[PDB]
């Protein structure tokens, strides 16, 4: 988490994704927030989710799972705790899982959803 | 004077008059575990103030069970005093016994669960105090008393905050939702339809947290969303109303 040598080395690679990510990370203003961001950067999604949960942030764990497609994970997380808008979030999760099963021609599984969702 | 038992020697004398032992306790009674008053009042089956007089020093483990032995509220101040007695950080098994007693599975008529929160705060195990607060507030919210639930949850939140303790996000979310619903009534009362409509949208997005008033509140939301001009939200909420 130097964010200065990292930016220079990203410039060397001509990696604009890395430069922008480092700039966004520096704009962020908390450690263990940046640590979660960097452990998400490398693809350790389970580690990032556990990190977010340990710092008592179900919100950002939900957001990380929602940027990805792990909607079953969103249902599992929504089962515990409370959120700002959980009915809409769970309806979105159920509709998305219905789409997930229906795009694979797996009806009678998408039919299970689309009903818990509306 | 500074006597451990001389004035109470005269008070066990005076033909062991009760009034003397009732009054000496208020200002200052004795020392050395205060056992003298402990057996003085425990006599004649009077098993109530002996516990209070065992709060002086390490004689509490005897009449703490007697306090606990009552399945019903023999005295509420005695209940709080026994909660403090557990809070003396003795870490005895009678702490677990009082936890069970306040649960009331051995009783059948336990009192309000706020005493459980008080006991957990005294024991300084703040991972369970927050959970008990959440359970109590959620139960009161489900029952349909949102004002009482908000009041109790706020007071418990302030009790946890006063010790500079990291309050869990679940407690903050519950307090935020309850307070938003509380502010719905205020903002509708003064006719400010935009503020009340925003708060009603926030409530309706969690309407499952308000089970017993799912149908009424939602209706109000639509009306408010019609007044404030949030007609798209009104249409969505009314469509959600027309579920069977």
């Amino acid at each position: 988490l130097d964010l200065y040598t990292a930016e220079q080395a990203f410039v060397r690679c001509k990696d604009y994704q890395g430069i922008k990510f480092v700039k966004r990370l520096g704009k962020l203003l908390s450690e263990s927030m940046k640590q979660a961001e960097v452990v998400g950067y490398f693809g350790r999604f389970e580690e990032a989710e556990r990190t977010y949960l340990e710092m008592d942030r179900r919100d950002l764990a939900i957001g990380l799972r929602l940027k990805l497609g792990d909607w079953f994970r969103v249902l599992q997380l929504l089962k515990t705790g409370s959120g700002d808008a959980d009915d809409s979030l769970l309806e979105q999760a159920n509709n998305a899982i219905g789409d997930y099963f229906a795009d694979r021609q797996k009806w009678l599984n998408a039919v299970q959803y689309y009903v818990q969702g509306r | 004077s500074k006597c451990n038992n001389e004035a109470f020697t005269l008070a066990q004398q005076h033909n062991k008059m009760e009034i003397y032992a009732d009054i000496i306790g208020s200002e200052d009674t004795t020392n050395e575990d205060y056992q003298s008053i402990a057996l003085y009042f425990e006599g004649e089956k009077r098993y109530l103030q002996a516990g209070k007089f065992f709060l002086l020093c390490g004689q509490y483990s005897r009449a703490l069970k007697h306090f606990l032995k009552c399945p019903s509220s023999e005295d509420n101040v005695a209940i709080e005093m026994a909660i403090e007695t557990v809070g003396q950080a003795k870490d005895e098994l009678l702490t677990n016994q009082l936890i069970d007693h306040l649960l009331g599975e051995n009783d059948g008529m336990p009192k309000d669960a706020k005493y459980l929160f008080r006991l957990y705060m005294a024991l300084k195990q703040y991972r369970e105090a927050a959970q008990t607060a959440i359970i109590i507030a959620r139960e009161e919210q489900s029952a349909g008393n949102y004002r009482n639930a908000h009041d109790v949850l706020f007071s418990m939140y302030a009790e946890l905050k006063s010790q500079k303790i990291k309050i869990p996000s679940e407690m903050a979310t519950n307090l935020m939702i309850l307070h938003s619903y509380i502010l719905v009534k205020i903002h509708v009362k003064n006719g400010d339809h935009m503020k009340g409509a925003r708060m009603l949208i926030r409530v309706a997005n969690n309407i499952s947290k308000f089970p017993s008033h799912i149908v009424p509140i939602l209706t109000s939301t639509v009306i408010e969303c019609h007044r404030a001009g949030l007609k798209n939200s009104a249409f969505s909420f009314a469509a959600m109303l027309m579920r069977p």
